[PDB]
């Protein structure tokens, strides 16, 4: 994230923290949609340009975190994969169309404080808030700046922008499966996620329910910060019906 | 979120 | 869990709201 | 400069 704050604590208790068992590491953002389901971006799991095809067993998840390094001796829970699914249609070939994976924890983790699960919106909901204007927050341990690391989760609140504008900052083709966000560089309000972001929530609270709902993860971008460049995050409403059916099919 | 992504 | 979903235990739950969401509440017009 | 979680997670 950049140009964000530290989070308060207790402020983002869905965030997930996506961990590298060897070398330990900080792999990307995720968050808590039940006490069983993590979701995620795709392309931090499946990503073969990089060389990346994580299993199952490749990792570990940490939620209630604050600290992006210490270890949260009575604060986060680790757990370990049951599974992962991607969206069959995902495409890493020519634009991260389709950037979405679910994981099914091997036990179902308790709530606290600290841990608490994100809604998914429903087609009222989505239909009412994504609105260019619209602000909506992201959070992540990431790129403090293009070119460093926090100590502690950073977030940030950024307006949808039209899909027009969206379209005409880049070279390459966007899809009805993401919506893009920043501040135009006339309106003098920097941040966006960086790299390491990935995976991460941008997330509206309803002003109907006072519920916080998850409507993009954490994609793609240009460079992070840059004028006239803005973040790209996977709809999420649009790849619902994949993400009720995978659930339907295989837990809960 | 990785190194584009 | 997704059924008490989005009511955040040291916020919503007792009613108290943190420093910044009122910026996001004011953009939904 | 992460530090050491449990070896009962590994």
């Amino acid at each position: 994230i950049v140009e964000g704050s530290d989070a308060e604590i207790g402020m983002s208790p869905w965030q997930v923290m996506l961990f590298r068992k060897s070398p330990q590491e900080l792999l990307c953002g995720a968050s808590l949609i039940s006490d069983r389901w993590v979701l995620t971006a795709a392309h931090c799991l499946l990503y073969p340009p990089w060389d990346k095809n994580f299993t199952e067993n490749d990792l570990l998840v940490r939620i209630g975190k604050h600290s992006r390094t210490r270890y949260e001796r009575n604060i986060e829970k680790i757990s370990m994969l049951e599974k992962i699914y991607i969206h069959p249609r995902y495409n890493w070939r020519e634009n991260l169309d389709r950037d979405i994976a679910l994981m099914k924890l091997k036990k179902p983790v308790a709530f606290s404080d600290y841990i608490h699960p994100v809604c998914l919106p429903d087609r009222e909901t989505a239909a009412s808030l994504l609105q260019a204007g619209y602000k909506g927050r992201v959070t992540g341990w990431g790129n403090l700046k293009e070119t460093g690391q926090p100590s502690v989760l950073q977030v940030v609140n950024l307006p949808i922008v039209e899909r027009p504008v969206c379209k005409d900052s880049t070279r390459i083709r966007i899809t009805d499966n993401m919506f893009c966000a920043g501040y135009k560089p006339d309106e003098g309000k920097r941040g966006d996620a960086c790299e390491g972001d990935s995976g991460g929530p941008f997330v509206m609270k309803s002003p109907f329910n006072n519920r916080w709902y998850q409507m993009g993860i954490v994609s793609w971008g240009e460079g992070c910060d840059r004028d006239g460049k803005y973040g790209f995050y996977t709809h999420v409403f649009r790849l619902k019906k994949w993400i009720q059916k995978v659930i339907d099919q295989f837990g809960e | 979120x990785x190194x584009a992504p | 869990g997704e059924a008490d979903c989005g009511l955040r235990p040291l916020f919503e739950k007792k009613s108290l709201e943190d420093k910044t969401e009122r910026e996001l509440l004011e953009s939904y017009i | 400069d992460f530090e050491e979680i449990p070896e009962e997670y590994l």
